[PDB]
């Protein structure tokens, strides 16, 4: 067939461009940045009415100082809240401090280019 | 054990008792402590049997290798590859070596490689228990550029008061001569060295 | 058909086609010579100046190996430079072992099962460079020169890259007229001419000229490069030569 | 098609690489022959340096595996040093683990064996190399064992290799047919190499300089190659009579 | 502290004509202490009969092992396994542990099906066969049984003598050891024909 | 580098067909012609020595292969496939048996360990199957004498007489003729020379055939006295000229 | 890379079937009809051995029955060879349990632990799928007489009578038509023969191209005992039964 | 254990005794510590009972698959170069104290191997409790050009030695003859001076006089039909 | 186009395709200039943002206090290249006490790139490098190429127009190369070159990204208020 790590003529990563439109089929997620607050929501979605519609969890928490919201396939970001939960509770057992939304954020995207074969 | 190893003007001579001892009993009274790893790459044995064996015929395989890729090697080379086994594995050995060997470009050449796995070249060498009573002979009577028959004198006579006093040498002296000509082997018997 | 998409695959003919696309990125490259003289060998190469921006001097090509080995290639640069690395580890672990430093056919054939290696699977590509190598040891001057397919051979000359038939002309002329032998500074002065005149091949950029040499009585087999006075008396003499 | 590129049955029951590889063999454009004296078994090879830069000396395609086994190699230079570096190894573990000079034969299996194992496992590919094996055995005297890219191997009384095989082959199988005898009834090795010589020139329809042959001889306890001045010597004394 | 004295126990065998016995004490102690009077040490395997002495958690396992290897031995062979063959198995399975080994005695007895020779045979921890003619002893009272055995044992006993001699063998040894006694059992063996005889004795 | 190969290279098609073990049995068919009688005191197993080259000496390159002192192989198709495989036989009948039972290992179960291994190579990943198929003569105390068919697959059955490669359609034709269960040794050795007579073209003597059989045990061939229960191999080679003094009553 | 050769053994089609595992089945199709028949009072094994020839030493032959303890057998449909890899791994476990237990191993777990081998084949490791379907007859104190069937899919059910290889779907009609709940060994004897015998797609049905098995009570009180028919015994049973 | 050594005009012959003991106690009496490694190499074994036995199957079946491979009938080198790198690897932990001897192409061989590794060539050895008492015999009766009937006198004289005088051995004495072109002849109890006297009594006992408790068939036998 | 699946398959004409795709990765994205006197050496960034609302993109990536480079391509990639020369001038100066030569850590990036342009499965980087530094042999600046090509220079720019800078610094060479001990000229300079590479946009106070190194002057990044001072 084809590499999953394989360039496109282009200079993009054809299965990272691939999974950015499994993401535009995903249900809508918003965020608001303010002086006094940062808002976050989300489309549930249920695809059915007999769903109890309160099981789906789209927003969560990663600690107290920090949220999150998804969108696209969920069921692969369960593994990427663990992820960021384990790095900021760790991060507060190594330094006996909050983590920094950007060092979190940056601890999550680098599992985002490990795949291969 | 009593060994040693002289250059000289023709190339170099090894000399060894031939007594293996298990405590006071002597196991095998005409041992071989002579062994070759090269046709003119020979080494002297000291300590355990088993390590100096296992040791050797690793030597003899490597130097074999070698030959195979890059042609003949130096006398250098064979106690660089001696001193990595004795070096490396100094824990768990117990080899008291002495590497003589003879090339057309270097000549005779004499390496000895004690306990801790260290390479000392010298002009001449002694080893094994029985060489401690030696040292001051030895060091007297030696001089370069010996001729074959006067180096055979000084091995004969210096091995023989090695094995006078110590208890774990003695048999008959192996004698193996190293010169362009090719490989001489020689061999004294108690009657002949006793009475020097 | 397909054969020639897959490394280690023999075609109907009993080729290996990626191995012969791999000397295709060769011929793609600079110039670069070696000489046999005398006591030694005398190595060059095509500097391509892209551009003024390009740091005189500063770009160097040719590597040395242990202390006494000196090796150039052309082709894809960074494929020249792995390959190195491991001539380098090769050349370690022999001194290592053996405690003399390693012998020149010695280190080509280390190179050669190396290259010859990169030849078998299809998990891995062919190197991209064909490489000039050699230096002094106990028995003399010795000059290799290795392929892609891991192919090679000891060189009275070698030339490769661009303008290796130029080059090669050029060899082929000073076998002849010097059976007696070449001196290790006439060896640099005719490396010097060999690669401003291979240079008629890549005209259109101008190019700055290396050259490096291993000799017994010049350099006391040690791999040194040529500097200032020695460098420039060998670029007048080249420029001499070309008017 | 995939069945052509890598080591795995065709409908026919065959192995395309594997014939590919056999095809390989002959890139170099090189004949060899083999054949058995009394004490002694006597190799010849065509040799070729079209360049004139090329280090005469450094062009060979017969090895020295042991201080008995001599191998000649018909196939590309890369291949036939990756079968000598092995070939090396292999003799030199031989005597080290069974205390004795590896037999040429045993050798010949042993990498043919290792030859067998490309053709069925699929991540390595066949060697396009031809093996000639030869050696004065200590057990069955004078020896000549040939392995190819199949894992094929058997001794011979004398063989070739090379594209001209044939012609070589037929050539000496005649003289065989009148002396009904399974080797070269002579004492020294140097009339051997002259026969050699002599029968290649008369098989192949070429002279030969000092230059154009390279000779390997085996004789017992060690074997080795002979220099062009060795050769020239042999030339003269095929011309003197 | 020593593995092979903790529990206690013992096995002998003979040979008679056209038959074999094997018998064991009963015991099962912590050193001082008697546990159980219902630890029997032989096992059979077909026809094949195996007694083990020594360390008992050893003693049930290698039984559990030998009926695991017999029964692959039998579905694959089609066939039972033989005596001559078991004991071979037996040495090597033990071999195969001889840096950590299992600690115990064992002794195999049977008759051949085929030949319909009597066989015995004895083992040291780490598999050495002791393939004796006449009889084989083991167990914390071997020496006491080997002086019985070499006294009281005479070639070619009928069945219902050769009983009596390894019966007192047994007894007489077991009563001059501390850990071995408790109650016995014997094996006698013929070719198509087992008979098991549990013994009284002295419960001290 | 690593073997990337780790997946199967012989795979079911649509139909239903394993395509590489069908290859592999028509690699088979063009192999030379082997047979193998069973008669009540023994077996005998039979093939041509398909000389490459008169140059080649015949001699040193050996078809027939001892196993164990009771048992030999024969096989039709790709001799180095064979060669691997005896080698790999020899050693799993000492690993997997020899060194547990002390005793060498009955014929039917070092066939089933062959087989084994020939099916993995049928299922494991980055391999072909072997493009062999083998003829497995052998006697044991408990099952006499006996003879196997070892198939590319990994299949392996028992035969009264068989015969595979080149001629088998019509090898195994005149064997049923032949064949009876009160055949002596003797008898069985002169039926599977006349079998084999029919799919040889050029030469047939001592020289171009190879055989061996399984029979009476050989203490001459022992090479040592002195243990009344060892009394030799029951596997033996026939000479060439054992073979031509057979072709003279034939 | 090696990524171009590979077949991809276990992978979805776009209708959701495996591959491999319904091309297995398709292979297994074409095997040597075997029959299980479940009785009050025991089990019965009947298979035909695929076309013989007269050489084929037959007493000393087994390709379809195989034991894999004393009180559970085997009947193979599919490739031998494979069957042979599965069956020593179930005999290996069956002595595992024994060893841990000190317990005959319950027929379900058996089946279950080799049908759990044949999934794994399907979902990883990209190697094809054993081409083998199996019946298994065995005894219990549980559940008692049971029959099961496994396929390369890894998927088992049990059974009352089934059949699996060769037409099997003419088979399970005409078992299906004269089989009854309390039937016995002797009754299922002959139905399992009688089934085969209009099945074959042989000339006839003779005692050399059949292998015969029974799991019966009938053995001297309360035990049970497996018998794997003779080549004589099948021939007489034959002859009882009125086919030959 | 005394086990011994000897070579001759043609050949080589061995020997040893028959003793097997745990601590002061004797195991076997009639133990076999001559081993065969291939039909014309044969070792005698002592130190660990276990050891030597298994040491020697090992290196005997790498040797029949060696010789196998080959095609060539085993030497003797090869035999101690295989048990001497095993021996070493082990570090000694392995007790087998080994005298292999044999015939091959090459010729006659005696060579004696120790626990840790070493090895050594002689005309004579010997090895075990009563090596030194076997050794004294060697030493005062040995001499260069023996026949094969003198050789076998001097290892068996050298063996009862050993009998005599060592409490660690004992009983019978085996040897194996291995001359050059012929067959090896393994000589087991080639001597027995250490027969049992006849017992004064009779310990028969009468039938009746054990107390038994219980009795009962054993089923050794399969599961029956019907 | 039959031999651009994978980076182990060279094309007829012997070239690696995947690596000249992974080529136009650095093409595609945002500008950025390197050039250097003397005494000093400078990096000049133009950030690229997402929309209005979003952030800029940060080029500059710290290495050390001697050393530091910008990128243009995969962020990701220029993030794991420099978190290995981290490592490899971290290992420099705790093992040998030693500042990691310029020189010697263009040598070590191009080996890492090159083993994942020989090798199945892997594949090359997508990110275009400018490394500045001032070491024991004065200031450098070093253009690497995830073929592996590094290359020391005086001036240079990567990423989409940078040609126009490239020729602005092939004209000014003699001029800014004496630009000795006069930082603040130095980076007018740098910004005047990049201004060559700009249409459309021109250079605010968020858009703009500045670093230097020099004789007496750590590796220091300006971002914000802080390069106003430039515009
Ligand atoms: C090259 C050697 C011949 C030079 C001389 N070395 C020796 O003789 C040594 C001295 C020695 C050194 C290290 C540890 C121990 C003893 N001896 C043996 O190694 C010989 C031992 C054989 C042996 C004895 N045993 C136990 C037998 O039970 C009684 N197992 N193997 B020389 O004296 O230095
Ligand atoms: C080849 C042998 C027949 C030659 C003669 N050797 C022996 O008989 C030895 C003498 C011996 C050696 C080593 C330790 C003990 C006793 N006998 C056994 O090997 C029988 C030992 C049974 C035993 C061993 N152990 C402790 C386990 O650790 C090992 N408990 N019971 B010969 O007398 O030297
Ligand atoms: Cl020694
Ligand atoms: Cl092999
Ligand atoms: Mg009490």
């Amino acid at each position: 067939d084809r590499g999953v790590s394989t360039f496109s003529p282009e200079g993009r990563l054809f299965q990272v461009e691939y999974s950015l439109e499994a993401i535009k089929l995903g249900s809508t997620a918003i965020g608001i940045a303010t002086k006094e607050g940062v808002v976050l929501g989300v489309e549930k979605r249920a695809t059915s009415p007999l769903l109890e519609s309160d099981s789906i969890e789209k927003i969560v928490e990663i600690d107290r100082h920090i949220g999150c919201a998804m969108s696209g396939l969920t069921a692969d970001a369960r593994s990427m809240i663990e992820h960021a939960r384990t790095a900021a509770v760790t991060h507060n057992l190594y330094y006996d401090e909050d983590i920094n939304v950007e060092s979190l954020t940056q601890s999550v995207c680098d599992l985002a280019l490990r795949f291969g074969e | 054990t009593s060994i040693m190893a002289v250059t000289f003007k023709d190339g170099v001579i090894l000399g060894a008792d031939s007594r293996t001892t298990t405590g006071a009993y002597i196991a095998n009274r005409v041992t071989d402590k002579l062994t070759r790893v090269h046709d003119k790459i020979w080494c002297c044995r000291s300590g355990s049997a088993a390590d100096t064996q296992a040791i050797a015929d690793i030597v003899q395989y490597h130097l074999e290798l070698y030959t195979s890729q890059y042609g003949t090697p130096s006398t250098e080379t064979a106690a660089s590859v001696f001193k990595e086994l004795c070096y490396e594995n100094k824990d768990n050995l117990t080899a008291g070596i002495i590497v003589a060997g003879y090339d057309d470009k270097n000549k005779g050449e004499v390496y000895t490689i004690p306990l801790g796995g260290s390479v000392h070249k010298l002009p001449y060498a002694i080893a094994g228990s029985g060489s401690t009573f030696i040292y001051g002979y030895c060091d007297k009577n030696f001089r370069e550029n010996m001729s074959k028959e006067e180096t055979v004198d000084f091995i004969k006579h210096s091995l023989s008061q090695a094995i006078k006093w110590d208890g774990s040498s003695g048999g008959v002296i192996r004698m193996v001569v190293l010169t362009a000509a090719g490989v001489e082997r020689l061999i004294f018997y108690p009657d002949e060295y006793e009475q020097l | 058909t397909g054969y020639d998409l897959s490394n280690s695959v023999f075609s109907p003919d009993g080729r290996n086609f990626q191995v012969e696309y791999a000397v295709k990125a060769v011929e793609n490259g600079t110039t670069s010579i070696g000489i046999k003289c005398n006591d030694g060998v005398v190595f060059a190469v095509e500097k391509l100046i892209t551009s003024k921006l390009l740091v005189p001097q500063k770009n160097v090509k040719i590597q040395v190996v242990d202390r006494h080995i000196g090796c150039v290639y052309s082709g894809l640069i960074p494929d020249g430079r792995h390959l190195v690395n491991r001539g380098r580890e090769e050349a370690a672990s022999f001194k290592k072992l053996y405690k003399t430093p390693i012998p020149i056919p010695a280190f080509a054939d280390r190179l050669g099962q190396y290259v010859q290696a990169h030849t078998l699977y299809n998990s891995v590509r062919p190197f991209g460079v064909s490489t000039i190598f050699g230096g002094v040891d106990k028995n003399g001057a010795h000059l290799y020169m290795l392929e892609p397919s891991g192919s090679y051979w000891g060189y009275k000359g070698a030339a490769t890259g661009k303008g290796r038939q130029s080059a090669k002309a050029e060899l082929e002329k000073l076998v002849d007229h010097h059976p007696e032998g070449l001196s290790a500074r006439e060896a640099v002065k005719q490396a010097a001419k060999i690669i401003y005149l291979a240079h008629e091949d890549n005209k259109e950029k101008d190019f700055e000229l290396e050259i490096s040499w291993c000799s017994l009585s010049e350099t006391n087999g040690l791999h040194k490069f040529v500097k200032g006075d020695l460098l420039q008396e060998a670029i007048d003499f080249a420029q001499k030569e070309i008017n | 098609g995939y069945d052509r590129h890598i080591t795995i049955f065709s409908p026919e029951g065959r192995l395309y690489q594997v014939e590919y590889a056999f095809k390989a063999t002959n890139q170099t454009n090189i004949n060899s022959l083999a054949v058995r004296g009394k004490d002694c078994t006597v190799v010849i090879s065509q040799k070729k340096v079209p360049d004139k830069l090329l280090d005469p000396t450094t062009v060979s395609y017969i090895f020295c595996i042991s201080r008995t086994i001599g191998m000649v190699v018909n196939g590309p230079i890369p291949d036939a040093r990756n079968a000598a570096l092995r070939a090396k190894a292999e003799a030199a573990e031989f005597r080290y683990k069974y205390g004795y000079d590896m037999p040429c034969d045993v050798l010949a299996k042993r990498m043919a064996n290792l030859s067998q194992i490309y053709t069925q496992r699929a991540y390595m590919r066949p060697l396009g190399v031809i093996l000639t094996f030869v050696s004065v055995d200590e057990e069955l005297g004078p020896s000549i064992y040939k392995t190819d890219p199949a894992g094929y191997y058997v001794g011979y009384k004398a063989t070739a290799t090379g594209p001209k095989q044939q012609e070589i082959t037929t050539n000496l199988e005649n003289h065989f047919k009148k002396s009904k005898i399974d080797h070269i009834n002579e004492e020294s090795w140097e009339k051997v190499v002259e026969f050699a010589i002599t029968h290649m020139i008369d098989a192949l329809g070429t002279e030969f300089s000092k230059n154009d042959l390279e000779v390997g001889v085996a004789t017992k306890d060690k074997f080795f190659t002979l220099s062009a001045e060795n050769i020239e010597e042999r030339l003269v004394a095929i011309a003197e009579q | 502290s020593d593995p092979s004295s903790i529990n206690g126990g013992i096995v002998v065998a003979m040979t008679g004509k056209d038959c074999v016995a094997i018998a064991c004490d009963l015991r099962l102690g912590s050193q001082s202490l008697g546990v159980s009077n219902k630890f029997e040490k032989i096992f059979h395997y077909g026809h094949v009969f195996l007694g083990i002495t020594g360390l008992a958690t050893d003693v049930t396992t290698l039984n559990e092992m030998f009926r695991y290897k017999t029964n692959l031995y039998k579905l694959k062979e089609e066939r039972a396994i033989e005596p001559e063959t078991f004991t071979q198995l037996v040495s090597s399975s033990l071999y195969e542990r001889r840096f950590g080994p299992y600690f115990v005695g064992p002794v195999v007895a049977g008759i051949n099906s085929k030949s319909g020779k009597p066989f015995i045979a004895g083992f040291d921890l780490i598999g050495c066969i002791d393939e004796a003619k006449d009889f084989i002893v083991s167990g914390t009272a071997s020496d006491q049984l080997f002086g019985m055995c070499e006294s009281l044992y005479e070639p070619n006993l009928e069945p219902e003598d050769l009983f009596e001699t390894i019966s007192q063998a047994l007894l007489n040894a077991a009563d001059r050891d501390a850990l071995s006694g408790w109650g016995a059992v014997v094996y006698i063996i013929k070719k198509d024909e087992v008979v098991k005889r549990y013994l009284k004795m002295r419960q001290d | 580098m690593t073997d990337r190969y780790s997946f199967s290279l012989t795979t079911f098609s649509p139909s239903g067909k394993l395509g590489q073990i069908d290859y592999a049995l028509t690699a088979v068919k063009q192999g030379v012609t082997s047979l193998g009688i069973k008669a009540t005191n023994g077996v005998v197993i039979a093939t041509e020595k398909k000389s490459s080259s008169p140059l080649a000496m015949s001699e040193t390159l050996s078809k027939v292969s001892l196993l164990t002192p009771d048992i030999g192989a024969v096989y039709s198709g790709m001799g180095p496939d064979y060669r691997v495989l005896v080698d790999k036989s020899r050693k799993v009948a000492h690993t997997s048996y020899k060194r547990i039972y002390g005793e060498y290992p009955p014929t039917k179960l070092l066939v089933s360990e062959v087989a084994k291994i020939m099916q993995e190579a049928t299922q494991s990943g980055g391999v072909r199957p072997f493009g062999v198929s083998l003829l497995i003569a052998g006697h044991d105390e408990f099952n006499g004498f006996s003879l196997y068919q070892v198939d590319p697959s990994g299949s392996y059955f028992p035969w009264k007489a068989t015969a595979i490669g080149k001629g088998s359609v019509a090898a195994k034709t005149f064997l049923e003729k032949r064949w009876n269960d009160e055949l002596e040794l003797e008898d069985a050795i002169h039926i599977a020379l006349l079998t084999l007579k029919e799919s040889v073209e050029g030469e047939f003597n001592g020289d171009t055939i190879e055989l061996a059989i399984i029979g009476d045990e050989n203490p001459d061939l022992l090479g040592y006295t002195g243990i009344p229960t060892d009394k030799g191999p029951r596997f033996r080679k026939l000479t060439s000229q054992e073979i031509n003094d057979r072709l003279e009553a034939l | 890379g090696s990524r171009r050769y590979d077949s991809r053994t276990t992978i979805f089609s776009p209708e959701g079937r495996l591959y491999q595992v319904e091309y297995a089945l398709e292979s297994i199709s074409h095997a040597g009809t075997a029959i299980g028949i479940m009785a009050s009072d025991g089990i019965v094994l009947a298979a035909e051995r695929k076309v013989t020839s007269t050489l084929l030493e037959q007493d000393t032959s087994t390709e379809k029955l195989y034991k894999l303890n004393d009180k559970i057998a085997v009947a193979v449909a599919g490739l031998t060879a494979d069957a042979e890899i599965l069956i020593n791994t179930a005999r290996i476990h069956a002595q595992n349990y024994l060893k841990t237990y000190n317990e005959d191993i319950p027929v379900e777990i058996l089946v279950r632990r080799l049908s759990d081998i044949k999934q794994g084949y399907t979902q990883h490791g990209g190697l094809r799928p054993f081409g083998v379907s199996f019946i298994y007859a065995g005894y219990d104190d549980r559940y008692g007489y049971q029959l099961y069937t496994s396929n390369p899919s890894g998927n088992y059910t049990g059974w009352k009578a089934i059949s699996v290889g060769a037409n099997t779907s003419a088979a399970q009609t005409l078992l299906q038509m004269d089989y009854k709940d309390d039937m016995k060994v002797d009754d299922a004897i002959e139905l399992a023969l009688k089934t085969l015998s209009k099945t074959t797609d042989s000339s006839a049905l003779t005692y050399d191209r059949l292998e015969f098995a029974t799991i019966r009570k009938g053995a001297n009180d309360g035990e049970v005992y497996q018998k794997i028919f003779k080549p004589q015994e099948i021939k007489d049973i034959l002859v009882k039964t009125g086919i030959t | 254990t005394t086990i011994v050594g000897v070579k001759f005009n043609n050949g080589v012959v061995i020997a040893a005794d028959t003793r097997s003991t745990q601590g002061p106690i004797v195991a076997d009496k009639n133990c076999a510590k001559l081993h065969r490694i291939s039909p014309k190499i044969w070792c005698a074994g002592a130190g660990t009972a276990a050891d030597t036995e298994a040491v020697t199957q090992l290196i005997g079946s790498n040797i029949e698959l060696h010789s196998l491979y080959t095609s060539r009938e085993p030497r003797v080198v090869s035999a101690l170069q295989m048990l001497k790198q095993h021996l070493f690897k082990y570090q000694g932990h392995i007790g087998a104290y080994l005298i292999v001897a044999g015939v091959d192409p090459t010729g006659s061989h005696l060579f004696s191997i120790h626990a840790h590794g070493s090895t050594d060539v002689g005309y004579y050895l010997s090895l075990g409790s009563g090596s030194l008492a076997a050794m004294a015999v060697l030493e005062s009766h040995w001499k260069q050009d023996l026949t094969k009937e003198e050789a076998i006198k001097l290892a068996s004289d050298a063996i009862q030695a050993g009998i005599w005088n060592d409490l660690g051995s004992g009983s019978n004495v085996d040897v194996c003859v291995m001359e050059i072109g012929k067959d090896a002849e393994y000589l087991r109890n080639y001597l027995t001076p250490n027969v049992r006297e006849e017992k004064q009594k009779s310990y028969k006992f009468p039938r009746g006089t054990t107390a038994v408790l219980k009795e009962s068939i054993v089923n050794i036998c399969d599961i029956q039909e019907e | 186009n039959n031999y651009d699946g994978d980076t182990v398959t060279f094309s007829p004409t012997g070239r690696l395709f995947q690596v000249e795709y992974a080529l136009e990765a650095i093409k595609q994205g945002s500008v950025t200039v390197g050039l250097r006197s003397n005494t000093h050496a400078v990096l000049v960034a133009l950030k690229r943002n997402a929309d209005e609302l979003s952030s800029y993109q940060k080029k500059i990536i710290k290495c050390d206090e001697h050393m530091g480079l910008s990128l243009a391509g995969l962020a990701p990639d220029a993030r794991v290249l420099s978190n290995y020369l981290r490592q490899q001038c971290n290992y420099s100066s705790l093992v040998f006490n030693r500042k990691l030569a310029v020189e010697r850590a263009g040598h070590l990036l191009c080996d890492k790139a090159q083993k994942n342009t020989q090798s199945y499965g892997g594949r090359p980087y997508g990110v275009g490098l400018l490394i500045i530094g001032y070491d024991k042999s004065g200031a450098h600046l070093l253009e690497f190429q995830p073929s592996g090509n590094v290359t020391e220079l005086y001036g240079t720019a990567i990423g989409a127009r940078s040609q126009g800078a490239k020729t602005y610094l092939e004209r000014t060479l003699d001029t800014f190369i004496k630009i000795d001990g006069n930082p603040d000229e130095l980076i007018k300079a740098g910004v005047e070159a990049i201004s060559q590479s700009l249409r459309d946009e021109s250079l605010t106070v968020d858009n703009l990204s500045i670093a230097i190194v020099g004789k007496d002057t750590p590796f220091t990044i300006y971002d914000g208020e802080a390069v106003a001072k430039y515009i």
